[PDB]
């Protein structure tokens, strides 16, 4: 992060050991379940590109996913270099990624007037690569999520919406999926109950109606 | 490209 | 949260990694037992809508419950947009929910004079959705809570009042329930002891009288 | 609508 | 708690997540053993009524005990309303309990000149209700604490004084109990040793004399 | 009413 | 503890939940092994009598030991009242023990000019009672510590000096014990080796000579 | 009375 | 680390016990897996040579690796003494390594104008020695990483890129390896799928194509 | 430690409960493995003699080692009293050891101009006694460290250099040992490989050459 | 000499 | 007397 010194200078605060250990635990245990991305975004609040790189470098497992993340960051940096032709100096994509910029340049940009928020720009490129990884690490298609003959509709709904969150289709497609597949893939009892509610039923109405099945 | 996993807020 | 900078500016403080980990543990383990809502409310003291969204997004399980929560937040935001027609700018319901507002706008409202407390307004909509989830995740009707033939009256009272807390009827109905069902559903020994105390007996008197049964 | 789970205080 | 802001205003500090987790662990594990009340009193140093309510609301188990606590708090609030007739405004019992007062009113009273210490008044009513709960949850009468034929006198003394602490009779009665029952309920060897010390013996003298039995 | 559990200090 | 406020007033800082939990763990697990007293003294640095009472009240087990501690504190308070006849006001023994003094009086004394250090005086009376408890809870006389036929002399020395620390005789007696018993109670091989070193041998010389036996 | 358990320092 | 005192002096802050315990756990458990070096670099942000030496000295295991690290640090210090002939005084290589410099000299250099960043120079020599150790502790050649007949291509990619990270060849060689070996060492099904993508395929394309095999 | 107060006075900061618990864990678990001394030195940064005594007194086990440490501290204090004849007052050896000095005298010396750093002087005497203890608690002579017929040379090197670190001979003797014994005590395969490298081989060269044996 | 293990940033 | 256990730095 960045902190104001008692002398009034813009100063780096290192990402704490407990914040790094929390991130390492999250990536190691949750293995790109979708909640990894909100947790990354929360653990990297106000992070410089050096802090973001520290988080990504400290991941020991999943090195294929980290290579896909690096490839995404590189094509996002190249796209920035395309969209922002070269003339504080203006940062190149490699400067935003923190490969060709010093920590002092990063803080110089992030505290400029107006700020050039290279930490947030880079964090967008990271999250945009984690999106692809979470989508790929999703173990099932939403079309594969079907309710068991004796499975509670609540457990099926949990599986369905966790899969829908990982697959991360557009909202119009998620709307079609929750309207159509969630009913269609329910077991015959629940499917019978749910059709009786009509197409306008909310998820709370559906889960209430199926709560005893 | 995927829409992201942020159920709440501004993504 | 919000903090005053040494320069006197209103500044964001990120929700700490340990506070997020505490919330994630609470939702994962306690699975919308009613104490989840006081714990949410305590962990989100002074939270901006961005902080509240961070807490809700970091929940990995229970995605059906999180969809019911999102649906509640959306109808509360729509009700705000109905009750507050559009003319610092005034926040829309999507701004209070932190979907169409920046963190800087959120802090601008929360530190205005008078403040527009969009974090507390949004936290009310969240708690109001968690109320519905806790009521739905209640495993039993209060009518189903009956004392076993050899069950201690204290364990039955614990089950009864935990169910009464989750079902969260109005206070007049809770009064009728604790007056009527708690005696009626006691086992025949306790039910005999409790009727002898008359209708005015307090719970401490009831639990004392049944303490040896 | 449910009354909420706050046994103590102002809900 | 309450903290002075850098602007000199009286400001709320939220009870920390680790302090709440400590309290929740204490109530869950120790189940109204008497050390729960000193631990409550230590974890709630400088607490506002909102902080005290947060602690009490976050308890998920023991809902019969929490209802007895609520009933005690209500009769203490009613007694305050009786002893303090209504004319900063003066707080009613429901204001001290934090049901009809805002956090800002609570801080206004707690930092008035002279302060009206509504947090300490309410904490007295809470501790006074926990006293009743600890007395009720005591598993044995002091009359039931008797020494086993081969039990160490130190383990019997530990059981006796833990029961005496939970039963919490008046000090004159505790004096009579430790003078009379502690000797009377010792096993025949220890009872023989202890009578030889005469009635003036201290507990350290008694425990020394019985240390080899 | 019970005397309280504070073995030490002012209760 | 005591802290200076930003307004320059002498202000209480509550003993932290983690410091209390550390103390509770120490007393629960180590059961008046002698290292409990240094750990008490370290955890209660700068403690007011209210903080010291909080530590002692939060101990749930060992209530016979806590009664012996209370009895010691009472006779130390009575001895203070004897040695300091009554004429800021001067504290009585019950004020130093924090039974008849408010926290504000305690801070008033501890920050007076010159200070009356009622926290340190009371902590001396507590440590002086813990000394008696540690001596009583010592499982063996130093005369009972004898080396096994195949026991390492280092393990025997550890047992001997741990017992000598708990029994806490005067230094002249500890000198006689380490000179005489430590050799006398060694097994015949070690006892033969140790006599050859003569009476002036240091413990490091003794442990070196016996290191292969 | 016991001498105390402080092996090091001023007891 | 270094901190500005309230008197304005440049002052040492000790590396915290939890940061040291984190480092000790990392080296003990992860045994020079490549993520040890980013974790070292994160835990030693702003470290003086004394702090860096504290981290290296607190490692209890792996003493052969720590001797190779010492040998690397010594040849880097000798190379500094070669490249910087002797004329605040200028630091020698042994001063940068913190063997012949006091903490006060280290802070004097690190806060000079311009600073001589002996902590960062020494941290480069440490990381440069850890590079050699991580390369040596790599359990397999990249040529030994071959896909099992029923192994998921994602698990093979994880093994391949973790080995490639530890072996840490030049980027041109890593490019040749990921182009050539990753396809060549895939099992016959995956190898057939991967050749059909042509030589330009990204890792995400390769992992997608093989995701069902 | 020592801290500057907001009033500008030199003030004690107590060694934290977590730092004490870390030290107690270190001594209890690692049982004078050589990394105990760097860990002591790190946990006692800026410690007063009272803080150092608190660390040493809180050790409950190993009381024979703590007596050897006390004996070392006493002969170092006596040597100081010999080297510094008595004329702020000048500290005697018992004052540096914190037996005859108050905390206020210790802070008075440690913040004098020039400072008399009694905490660092005493910490040298402690570390000098721990050196003797670590040497004595070393389970093996370096001459006893021999490679097994199928033991990896890396595991033998780890054993050798851990023993060499505990035995802590002079550097010329460590040089002779690593030149001569490390080759001589290798198993016949490794011993054959290592002789082929000639006498100038580094440990990294030796470990590389033996890496496949 | 090895290139180092820092997949991201400036090594 | 032993040389100490500090592999790195000034002992």
């Amino acid at each position: 992060p960045i902190v104001q010194n008692l002398q009034g200078q813009m100063v780096h605060q290192a990402i704490s050991p407990r914040t790094l250990n929390a991130w390492v635990k999250v990536v190691e245990e949750k293995a790109f379940s979708p909640e990894v991305i909100p947790m990354f975004s929360a653990l990297s609040e106000g992070a410089t590109p050096q802090d973001l790189n520290t988080m990504l470098n400290t991941v020991g497992g999943h090195q294929a996913a980290m290579q896909m993340l690096k490839e995404t960051i590189n094509e996002e940096a190249a796209e920035w270099d395309r969209l922002h032709p070269v003339h504080m100096r203006e940062p190149r994509g490699s400067d935003i990624a923190g490969t060709t910029s010093t920590l002092q340049e990063q803080i110089g940009w992030m505290t400029h007037n107006p700020p050039i928020p290279v930490g947030e720009i880079y964090k967008r490129w990271i999250i945009l690569g984690l999106n692809k990884i979470v989508r790929m690490y999703s173990p099932t298609s939403i079309l594969d999520i079907r309710q068991g003959p004796k499975e509670p509709f609540r457990d099926y709904v949990d599986r369905f919406y966790k899969t829908l969150r990982a697959e991360q289709a557009s909202q119009e497609v998620k709307n079609w999926m929750t309207e159509t597949l969630l009913v269609q893939n329910a077991n015959p009892d629940c499917k019978t109950i749910l059709k009786a509610l009509g197409p306008g039923a909310t998820l709370e109405e559906m889960m209430t109606a199926c709560q005893g099945v | 490209s995927p829409s992201g996993v942020f159920t709440f807020g501004a993504n």
